[PDB]
């Protein structure tokens, strides 16, 4: 339930 | 009310009393265990969120070139902003609303539709304390609340909002965001010229622990991993772009194979003509890729607006809600309808699942796809995402056990295909823990269940990078040769060591199944 931030 | 720069809809949330309709909290307690507070707040610090004003000033994350652009709010069409939420705290939900209303000219904002996706929190429930509805009376009449009597998920709630929108354009935002100035005007201007463009802003970051505004969030060019999750272009992928596109102007729009999901603007009529959402998607996950693939294949265009910036709270050490475990797997199976023969690789990566993906419902989607004239996924890879490491399945020439016949043992990920642990040698049993695949464009040796984990000559798996650090060659005699050092991998003594390459040494000879997938992916039964 989480989209991760671009590095 | 008193409208001006920074309060384009006026002073919001003020009673006739003259006091705010929302009592801020005191500074968070000094005795605060951040991990525990990240749990109470479902992935972010609600103690600090509740202490921060709703009219929170945010830095202008936009490049200086973006502010030198002029917009004519009388030529632009209006847009309905749609914020859907399930059990979002009051402070974050209402600070998103204040940010939109305060930072969006009324000329271009038709309405702001709030969609409650069956929330259970007492401050939202209709049989609750009425905190939200009472506070909405203190906001413009543009703002409207609608409800799903039972939580339907992201696709279910966004459809409820879109179908209710009355503008020709709609913009979807998460319920925990803060905008940079002039966030909507670049999106409207772009869609005004071509209704087939789905335009997404660049996303920035709000730290879940400290709530600092962070410059870089997600970005523009986005690909996808074979675990069916969007993935920003890595360096070696940007390097494959046409040189005129490896460093575009800060204002030029750029196309993207995929979107992050939930932060995009689109012409309402074209959104429905291009398939809208697959309403048999469940709860959370992967609808952004099904939409991305379907968009490009069926006559649409996906673009990133570097001058449209929105801050977003990325959840850390927690989650705001609970989705069934099988709902995500279903959404990935339904997405694989659009990957054509490539679904064999994706299906193998996510672990050859056998779930109920509503097969009867997906067949009607297949018919829709043929009647619309949508293009293939091979066209998508060769024309939309030609910078990926797997453009055709010939780029994956091996998929199976890496077996050394001398000792009679396969390579084994040792339970964790996740990076950062050591590979081992074990008697072969055929399970997925012993299957490895090869991406020839980057010489990567990965466990089939994670294309972000790459073998290294250290004998351990680590995060994949498109550099010489991870490039392996698989020789015609069966050797795993680290290209950078021209040394081969040996299984001598049930340990993995690098040795001088000698094709007469059986301890460095490996067998690897060739990957020869069928021309058509036949979904598993149910
Ligand atoms: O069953 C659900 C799950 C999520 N959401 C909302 O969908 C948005 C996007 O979900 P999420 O925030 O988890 O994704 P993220 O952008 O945080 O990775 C949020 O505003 C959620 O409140 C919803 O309405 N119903
Ligand atoms: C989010 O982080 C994970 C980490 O495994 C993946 O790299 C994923 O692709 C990331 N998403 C983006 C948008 O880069
Ligand atoms: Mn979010
Ligand atoms: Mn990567």
């Amino acid at each position: 339930t989480t989209t991760t931030k671009k590095p | 009310e008193g409208a001006g720069p920074g309060r384009l809809h006026g002073r919001l949330g003020i009673k006739p009393d003259g006091q705010p309709g929302y009592t801020r909290a005191p500074s968070p307690p000094t005795d605060l265990s951040m991990p525990q507070a990240l749990a109470r707040g479902g992935g972010f610090n609600l103690y600090l969120s509740d202490h921060l004003e709703l009219d929170r000033t945010a830095p202008d994350a936009r490049h200086a070139s973006c502010r030198q652009l002029h917009y004519d709010l009388s030529t632009l069409p209006k847009a309905s902003v749609i914020i859907v939420f399930y059990n979002e705290p009051f402070s974050t939900l209402m600070r998103s609303v204040h940010s939109v209303l305060n930072g969006t000219p009324p000329q271009i904002l038709e309405e702001l539709i709030l969609v409650d996706d069956g929330s259970t929190l007492p401050y939202i429930r209709e049989d609750g304390n009425q905190q939200l509805v009472e506070y909405l009376k203190l906001l413009p009449a543009k703002v409207r609340l609608i409800r799903n009597e039972v939580r339907k998920g992201i696709v279910g709630a966004r459809m409820k909002g879109i179908r209710a929108s009355r503008a020709p354009i709609f913009a979807i935002l998460d319920s925990h965001i803060e905008v940079s100035p002039q966030w909507l005007e670049p999106l409207l201007l772009r869609i005004k010229e071509d209704s087939r463009r789905v335009v997404m802003p660049q996303i920035d970051g709000i730290d879940a622990e400290t709530f600092k505004h962070i410059a870089g969030g997600i970005g523009c060019k986005l690909g996808f991993l074979w675990k069916l999750m969007e993935h920003s272009y890595e360096g070696h992928q940007t390097a494959r772009l046409p040189p005129e596109e490896r460093q575009p102007s800060p204002t030029d729009f750029q196309t993207s194979p995929a979107m992050a999901g939930g932060l995009f603007a689109a012409n309402k009529a074209f959104f429905f003509d291009v398939g809208a959402y697959d309403e048999d998607f469940q709860f959370w996950g992967t609808e952004n890729l099904e939409l991305s693939f379907r968009l490009w294949q069926c006559g649409g265009v996906l673009e990133c607006a570097p001058c449209s910036r929105v801050y977003h709270i990325f959840r850390k050490g927690g989650s705001g809600y609970s989705s069934p475990g099988d709902s995500i797997t279903i959404n990935k199976m339904r997405t694989m309808l659009w990957m054509d023969e490539y679904a064999d690789l994706a299906w193998r990566v996510i672990g050859k699942p056998r779930v109920n993906y509503r097969p009867e419902s997906l067949e009607k989607r297949r018919e829709w796809r043929k009647r619309k004239g949508c293009k293939s996924f091979r066209w998508f890879m060769e024309n939309v995402f030609p910078e990926g490491d797997v453009v055709t399945l010939d780029d994956v020439p091996y998929l199976g056990p890496l077996r050394n016949d001398k000792i009679g043992m396969c390579l084994d990920n040792m339970g964790w295909a996740s990076p950062g642990h050591a590979v081992g040698l074990e008697y072969c049993h055929g399970g997925d823990t012993q299957t490895f695949m090869f991406f020839r464009k980057v010489g990567h040796v990965m466990p089939v269940n994670d294309d972000e984990a790459c073998l290294q000559p250290s004998g351990r798996l680590d995060w994949c990078r498109g550099t010489a650090q991870f490039w392996w060659d698989f020789t015609s005699s069966g050797q795993l040769m680290f290209r950078e050092t021209k040394q081969c991998l040996s299984a001598f003594g049930r340990k993995l060591r690098m040795v001088e390459c000698d094709d007469t040494d059986p301890y460095q000879i490996w067998s690897w199944t060739a990957y020869n997938p069928p021309d058509t992916f036949t979904f598993p039964s149910v």
